[PDB]
């Protein structure tokens, strides 16, 4: 046929140099911008962190705030009963979401936007831990751009109905 | 060699065959003059 | 122009090839100037914006990601990203923007603009499931080769000169008529 | 390609005609592959997405409508829908996506891509109020017929062969010069 | 002229097979997805239904929740004083909005997006009644796509200003 | 069509020129019919919408600005506006939609579609910083002049007539062969 | 070169006739639609105006409400502690925003969208004063279209995170 | 019959008239040989 | 005068030179008949 003469060649982009655009490694459940990374871990134990004061987190650690802000807006109206706990700590940087029965749909609809294979379960916590040196493997911008587009277009549907 | 290479792919079309036959006859008239 | 953001690929090794080719000729990248419906060109726009933001926004890292909110349609096509997301959610083979296949003609030397290697069910589609696209792209390569040659000839040949050629054949026939 | 969603119109009788014609030839539907500014092609994309969602999303009916939120720009042009809404709110004759008029040339047999029958004040516009568009579409049909014939000839005729024809006429003139 | 030779032919699409995409029949004030339909009636009498518990409505009748969700988000911030009453009933499925003076602008700006000829009036109720067998006449996707686009682009303008 | 909103520029003096020219020929404005990637044409769409809203919405001034919320992508390209905003926020020379430069060929008389005079750091860019764009636009003017002449000839010349010309030259050669 | 034969000519649009589309004169810090204008002044003194009742402002002066609505939605969730004071007056039409430390980021991120050279400072007020006769100089639609696009796309990011 | 049908629509253009006149004269020379 | 004006800009291209040389030789054969 026509395709007999032609040869199939594969082109792969060099994602290592995409420092500005945040990239999402689904293999390590990691969102990395430049050298800064946030790791999403389904912890089974409750941390002793205090409630999230986002002005204080912004004043203290801007990197982690910028990294999780799009994910947090994709979570939408977090239930008041559910506990969002921020470390507010320069070294041990951890933001823990309580996966309550009421909160599980929103958190799952966000992690499945970022990490489709992360299946959140009730009676657990979603810890976003910031690392200034962890080089995550598998970084592609695609999932973060999907997150941005979902936030821009479908912000209404993720807000409370009453 | 680009001219020769393209010819085999699309010789099926009638227009192309008609054009080539006309070119060949022109060369034949040139030989007749010689 | 294709590269709006970076103002005054091969040098920076944007593309990785397993075939030992290290770069594409400038015309290959030019083939995306007006191509907003192919994801390879969208990734080229993303890399251009990355170069521009590395140059002009090296000072503050916060702004480099506080500017990508509600402004991605400027850099890349929203339609292609949303089509990929919808096809992924529906189970249809979708483009995840990672692997790009392009037909390199060994003899003639022309190649096609890299198209996305559609991925379904977490695995790249087999060649046998888009070979119709490969045949279409080969026919497109031949037809667009000849079309581009005609376009360039029209661009740089006086049509008035061609009409003068027609009139020249006409009055040469008139001359030999005698 | 025009039909992104449905992967492996006449058979499913997507189009209803009062003229007794039951289908359009594949070229008529192809005429929309790169046409994102006509609402007939947008409705074709909608029907293709409907077929794809009937096939791949037959299980859950909730998802079939929970996926159309913020993802319509992938299936149809947002610009055309918003232009229709704005023209409707301003009182300007707008396209409501229901009636599509296409000029069928009886003798030559060619037809034009169906355009939207603009509706104003709750009633379809009279033929006398867009007959300028009809005349423009007839002139467009003739010009685009000849342009498409030229495009196909360029696509499948070696331009080098044409240059060889020119040189052949040249040296034939040289020969008869003697 | 040129148009003398050409003939005008009319092409109409076959909307009966658009089962996946919800369609809006303005003649019957009906939004139909597949065989499920929701009818918008301007009732003059107050129903005895309880307040809307949307988690319970989602658990019980997903079809009606999915059908009215876009319309409800197009209504935006419903006034607290106004009463939104949900039946929470498998058979008699009715969601009644109180058209108070404060609520009338939002409800009118939503029904005029879906059904331009439905003129809501004060001191009445907008009953959305779900029917699993009613075949509404005049179904076109256009109005629902307009609703989706208005929700995605102009969600801000329909939210409370303080 | 370019002027969707206004239905039944030179008369209303939309464009101000410092060169003493008072208007552009209809073809110059037509050059924007399918040009959604140039901001001069976007401003033409804005002026057309302004005329339409002055005509059809003279009654209520509240609606004339309550309709522009979430409906600008119908009138103008969102991509161009967001690219301008992003380039402005990044410090890259951006188009602020105010000054438009177009190359007027004195002798041949053809002119180019006005392009945006990029502004950086609160001052208009000097001619020396986009003169590459000016040279590209001059080469584009020549090439597109010849391309448009070929397009119009193809539009209004029977290709079958050209093939008959080719066969006529063929059998004239056959005749003089004897 | 090629450019030697060609001449550079400048085309300027006639913005005076853009009556329908609101235009933003950054030289006078003014948003003008038709003959109506709103002037943004960084007042240093506290006005005696009462709290903003937006239903009353809409009933009384529709022109000023329509003029500032996009800017107000670009400000997003105004802090409760900060004082938004509306005149509710046909003649002296003034809406004053208190530039508190908490409110300064949002107000600055809005004025820098409309008037990039207006640098809001703490312990001051942003007075939007309506004028039915002031002809502002420098009116271009660009900034208002930027405001509309930012409101449509990035409404989420300007809402409170808890 | 497509060739004949297209001819009436666009006979106005000068180029088309010039081409047709040249074709007719070629046939006349053919008759002269006969 | 449009024909003459366009000629200087793009005489560099070989195709254009080849075409013009062929046209000139045709006129020379016409002179030979005269
Ligand atoms: C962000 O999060 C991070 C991570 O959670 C926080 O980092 C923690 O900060 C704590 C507060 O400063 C600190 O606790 C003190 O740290 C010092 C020792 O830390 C080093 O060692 C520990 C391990 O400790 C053991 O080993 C060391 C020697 O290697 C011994 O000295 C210890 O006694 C232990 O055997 C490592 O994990 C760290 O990385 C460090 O290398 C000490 O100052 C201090 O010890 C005192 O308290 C102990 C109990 O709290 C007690 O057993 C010990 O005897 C000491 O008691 C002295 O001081 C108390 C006053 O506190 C006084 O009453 C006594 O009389 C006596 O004088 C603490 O252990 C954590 O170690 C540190 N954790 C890590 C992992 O780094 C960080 O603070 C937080 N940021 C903010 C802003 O809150
Ligand atoms: C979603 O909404 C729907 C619609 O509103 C709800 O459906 C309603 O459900 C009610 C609760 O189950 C039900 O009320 C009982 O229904 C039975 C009869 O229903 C049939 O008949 C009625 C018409 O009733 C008349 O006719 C029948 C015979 O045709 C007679 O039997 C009746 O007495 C009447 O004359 C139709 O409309 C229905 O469609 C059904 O075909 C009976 O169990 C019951 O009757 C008892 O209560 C009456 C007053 O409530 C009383 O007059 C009668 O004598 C009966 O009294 C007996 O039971 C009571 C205990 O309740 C006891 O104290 C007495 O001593 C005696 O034993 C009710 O009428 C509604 O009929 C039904 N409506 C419809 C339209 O279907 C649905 O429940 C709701 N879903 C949820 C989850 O809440
Ligand atoms: C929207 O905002 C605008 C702007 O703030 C509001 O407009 C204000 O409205 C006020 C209430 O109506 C009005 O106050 C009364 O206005 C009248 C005079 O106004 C004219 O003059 C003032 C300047 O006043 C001085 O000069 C005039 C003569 O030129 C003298 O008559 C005055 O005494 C002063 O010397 C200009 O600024 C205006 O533009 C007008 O041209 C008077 O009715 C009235 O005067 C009475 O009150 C004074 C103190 O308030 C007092 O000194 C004076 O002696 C008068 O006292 C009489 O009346 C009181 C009852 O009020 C009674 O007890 C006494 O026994 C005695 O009979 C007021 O001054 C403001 O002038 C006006 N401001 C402007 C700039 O126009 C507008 O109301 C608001 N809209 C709404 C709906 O609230
Ligand atoms: C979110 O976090 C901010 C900032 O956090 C502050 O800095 C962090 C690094 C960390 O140390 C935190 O513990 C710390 O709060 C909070 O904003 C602070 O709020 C407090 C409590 O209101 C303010 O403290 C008060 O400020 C005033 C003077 O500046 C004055 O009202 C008070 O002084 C009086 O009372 C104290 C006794 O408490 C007495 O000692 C004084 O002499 C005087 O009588 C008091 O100091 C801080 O100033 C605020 N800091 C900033 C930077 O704004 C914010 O409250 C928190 N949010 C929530 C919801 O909890
Ligand atoms: C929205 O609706 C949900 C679900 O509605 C539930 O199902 C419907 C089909 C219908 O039957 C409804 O009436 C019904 O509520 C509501 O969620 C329920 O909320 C109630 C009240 O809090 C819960 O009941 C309590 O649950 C706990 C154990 O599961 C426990 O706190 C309580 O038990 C104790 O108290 C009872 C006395 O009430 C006593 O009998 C027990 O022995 C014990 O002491 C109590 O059972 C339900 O479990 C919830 N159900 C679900 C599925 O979540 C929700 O509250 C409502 N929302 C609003 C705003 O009203
Ligand atoms: C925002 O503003 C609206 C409208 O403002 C009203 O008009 C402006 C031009 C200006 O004059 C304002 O001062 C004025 O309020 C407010 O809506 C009004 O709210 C008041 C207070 O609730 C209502 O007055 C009451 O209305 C009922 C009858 O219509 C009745 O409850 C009351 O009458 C009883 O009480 C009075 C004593 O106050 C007594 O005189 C009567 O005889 C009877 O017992 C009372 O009149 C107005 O009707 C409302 N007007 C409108 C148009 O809706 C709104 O409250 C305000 N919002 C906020 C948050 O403050
Ligand atoms: C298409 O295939 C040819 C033949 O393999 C490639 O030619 C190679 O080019 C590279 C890069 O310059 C050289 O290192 C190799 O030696 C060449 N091979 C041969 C056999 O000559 C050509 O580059 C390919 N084109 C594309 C676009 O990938
Ligand atoms: C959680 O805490 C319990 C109790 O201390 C401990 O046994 C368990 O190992 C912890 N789990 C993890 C995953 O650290
Ligand atoms: C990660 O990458 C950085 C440079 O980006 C390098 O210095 C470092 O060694 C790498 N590895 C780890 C484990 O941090
Ligand atoms: C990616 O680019 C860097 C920087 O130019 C280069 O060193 C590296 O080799 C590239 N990666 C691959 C896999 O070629
Ligand atoms: C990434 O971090 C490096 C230092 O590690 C810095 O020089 C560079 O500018 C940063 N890049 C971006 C895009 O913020
Ligand atoms: C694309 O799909 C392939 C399937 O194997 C996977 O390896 C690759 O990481 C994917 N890329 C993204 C961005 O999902
Ligand atoms: C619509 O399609 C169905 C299914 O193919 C067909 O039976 C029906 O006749 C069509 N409707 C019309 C009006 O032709
Ligand atoms: C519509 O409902 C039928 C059953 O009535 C079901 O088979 C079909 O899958 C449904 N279609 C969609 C698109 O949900
Ligand atoms: C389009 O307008 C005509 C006017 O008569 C109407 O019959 C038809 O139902 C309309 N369609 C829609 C979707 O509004
Ligand atoms: C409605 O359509 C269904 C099939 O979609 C059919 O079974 C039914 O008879 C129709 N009529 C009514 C009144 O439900
Ligand atoms: C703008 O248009 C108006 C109305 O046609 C005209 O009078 C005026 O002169 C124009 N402005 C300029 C600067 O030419
Ligand atoms: C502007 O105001 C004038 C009266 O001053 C009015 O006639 C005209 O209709 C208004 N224009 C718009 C677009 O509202
Ligand atoms: C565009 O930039 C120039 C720079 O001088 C300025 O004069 C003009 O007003 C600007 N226009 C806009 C709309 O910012
Ligand atoms: C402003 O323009 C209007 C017409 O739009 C004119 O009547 C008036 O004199 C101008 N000047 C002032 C100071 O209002
Ligand atoms: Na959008």
């Amino acid at each position: 046929s026509l395709l007999s003469g032609f040869n199939l060649e594969t082109v792969h982009f060099n994602m290592s140099l995409l420092s500005s655009i945040p990239m999402v490694s689904e293999q390590q459940h990691c969102i990395q911008h430049n050298h800064s990374s946030i790791t999403f871990s389904l912890l089974t134990n409750k941390s002793d962190l205090e409630k999230c004061n986002f002005t204080r987190l912004q004043a203290v650690d801007r990197v982690i705030f910028d990294l999780f802000r799009e994910f947090h807006h994709r979570v939408g109206d977090f239930p008041v009963t559910s506990d969002l706990k921020c470390s507010h700590n320069t070294s041990y940087r951890v933001i823990e979401y309580e996966v309550t029965k009421e909160s599980l749909p929103r958190l799952q609809e966000a992690v499945s936007t970022l990490f489709p294979d992360l299946h959140l379960s009730e009676d657990r916590f979603l810890q976003i831990q910031a690392h200034d040196d962890k080089n995550c493997t598998g970084l592609h911008p695609l999932n973060y751009l999907r997150l941005l587009k979902e936030n821009s277009e479908t912000h209404y549907k993720v807000r409370k109905l009453m | 060699v680009a001219v020769f290479q393209a010819i085999p792919e699309i010789l099926n079309e009638a227009i192309n065959i008609v054009i080539i036959v006309i070119i060949m006859f022109t060369l034949i008239k040139g030989v007749f003059n010689l | 122009k294709l590269f709006q953001w970076s103002l005054s690929h091969c040098l920076e090794r944007w593309l990785i090839f397993a075939s030992d080719i290290k770069c594409f000729d400038n015309a290959a990248i030019a083939k995306c100037n007006k191509e907003h419906d192919e994801e390879f060109c969208d990734m080229l726009r993303l890399f251009d914006y990355n170069k521009a933001s590395i140059a002009k926004l090296r000072g503050e890292a916060s702004s480099s990601i506080n500017l990508l909110s509600g402004r991605i349609n400027a850099i890349i096509s929203d339609t292609l990203l949303m089509r990929s997301s919808l096809k992924r959610l529906m189970g249809i083979p979708y483009c995840n923007y990672t692997k790009f296949w392009y037909l390199n003609h060994t003899k003639l030397g022309i190649h096609s603009l890299p198209r996305c290697w559609l991925v379904s069910n977490g695995s790249y589609l087999n060649e046998t499931k888009f070979t119709h696209d490969m045949e279409d792209e080969a026919d497109k390569l031949l037809t667009e080769m000849l079309k581009k040659e005609y376009v360039r000839r029209q661009e740089k040949t006086p049509i008035t000169l061609m009409d003068i050629l027609m009139f020249s054949v006409s009055f040469y026939m008139f001359s030999v008529t005698l």
